[PDB]
């Protein structure tokens, strides 16, 4: 349980979900 | 004396005369800066005090040409103000002048707005990367509704395929676009890299969209199944080639990773460019 890679993958996984949302929005136009 | 005083004095009021009357005018034509001015007092300026300066590569207004050594313009920038603008004959004639005592074309003409032209996350033609610039361009439209013209670029003007009357003509058309001081965005189809249009005149404003993660990155294009994931290498390595280039070759880096933070960001810098290009009355 290394903290940085710990915050580092929930960081990563705040990115792919805002992305994510980002492309559905595109989608939806 | 006051003999020559009347003549020398009279050419002042009437310098600052046309300086004033050129406040309201439209702007003639814009230029990027190749070198750098600031008036010496041996420039002999038509109103002392009332040159503009400016560093290479800034961006310049000229309103109208006001004798053979000087324009009329502005610098592009917020709080600056129209002035004296040395044309390209003067600024040879100030170097030539200065050799005897001690004893590459100075401005490129550009559109009068910078067209924003979008690059990144990764190639364009895949569904990430348009996708991603889809929202964005969505965004804009509503934004700066009433200021802005948003239009398809298919002709490839990085050849400034397609022929060069084609691309002349859409290189003619984004200028005209540009015109009247409304903003431009260009959906440019064939541009992916910065240096693609480093050698027109078109100075775009080039925003970076930038995804910091290249793991995000791949899950975003498998995310899209495997007719995109088939093309994820190609992906892959453009988005690292914009990664190694150095920030300074964008104008605007958009990293965030919320399209309303991402259009917020772009948003602003362009509010800023309009303020900079709409000096108030
Ligand atoms: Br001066
Ligand atoms: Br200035
Ligand atoms: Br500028
Ligand atoms: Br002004
Ligand atoms: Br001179
Ligand atoms: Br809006
Ligand atoms: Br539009
Ligand atoms: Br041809
Ligand atoms: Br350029
Ligand atoms: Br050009
Ligand atoms: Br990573
Ligand atoms: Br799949
Ligand atoms: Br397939
Ligand atoms: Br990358
Ligand atoms: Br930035
Ligand atoms: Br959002
Ligand atoms: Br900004």
């Amino acid at each position: 349980g290394d903290f940085q890679k710990l915050r580092e993958k929930q960081q990563l996984e705040e990115d792919l979900k805002g992305y994510l949302d980002w492309i559905t929005q595109a989608e939806d136009i | 004396e006051e003999d020559r005083e009347a003549v020398r004095r009279e050419a002042e009021r009437q310098a600052q005369a046309q300086l004033e009357k050129a406040k309201t005018k439209p702007v003639a034509f814009a230029v990027r800066t190749n070198v750098s001015y600031s008036a010496a007092h041996e420039d002999d300026v038509p109103v002392p005090g009332m040159a503009i300066s400016f560093e290479a590569k800034d961006f310049l207004h000229v309103k109208e040409k006001f004798n053979n050594d000087w324009w009329i313009g502005r610098l592009v920038k917020e709080g600056c103000e129209i002035g004296f603008i040395p044309s390209p004959v003067k600024l040879e004639n100030m170097r030539l002048q200065h050799e005897q005592r001690a004893k590459t074309p100075p401005y490129d003409v550009v559109p009068s707005m910078r067209p924003v032209v979008l690059v990144g996350p990764s190639l364009k033609g895949y569904e990430v990367t348009d996708m991603m610039q889809k929202a964005l361009f969505d965004f804009l439209k509503h934004r700066f509704e009433g200021r802005i013209s948003i239009t398809r670029v298919t002709a490839d003007i990085s050849l400034a395929r397609s022929s060069l009357a084609e691309v002349q003509s859409e290189i003619e058309r984004i200028f005209e676009l540009a015109r009247t001081l409304q903003l431009v965005v260009l959906d440019a189809d064939t541009i992916n890299h910065p240096a693609q249009l480093s050698k027109t005149s078109l100075a775009p404003i080039v925003v970076y969209v930038k995804i910091s993660s290249p793991k995000v990155l791949q899950r975003l294009i498998k995310s899209r199944g495997k007719s995109q994931a088939k093309h994820l290498n190609v992906q892959m390595v453009a988005a690292d080639k914009l990664a190694q280039c150095p920030p300074e070759l964008f104008d605007v880096i958009l990293d965030e990773n919320q399209l309303e933070d991402a259009c917020e960001h772009l948003a602003d810098y362009l509010e800023a460019y309009w303020k900079a290009t709409h000096p108030p009355s």
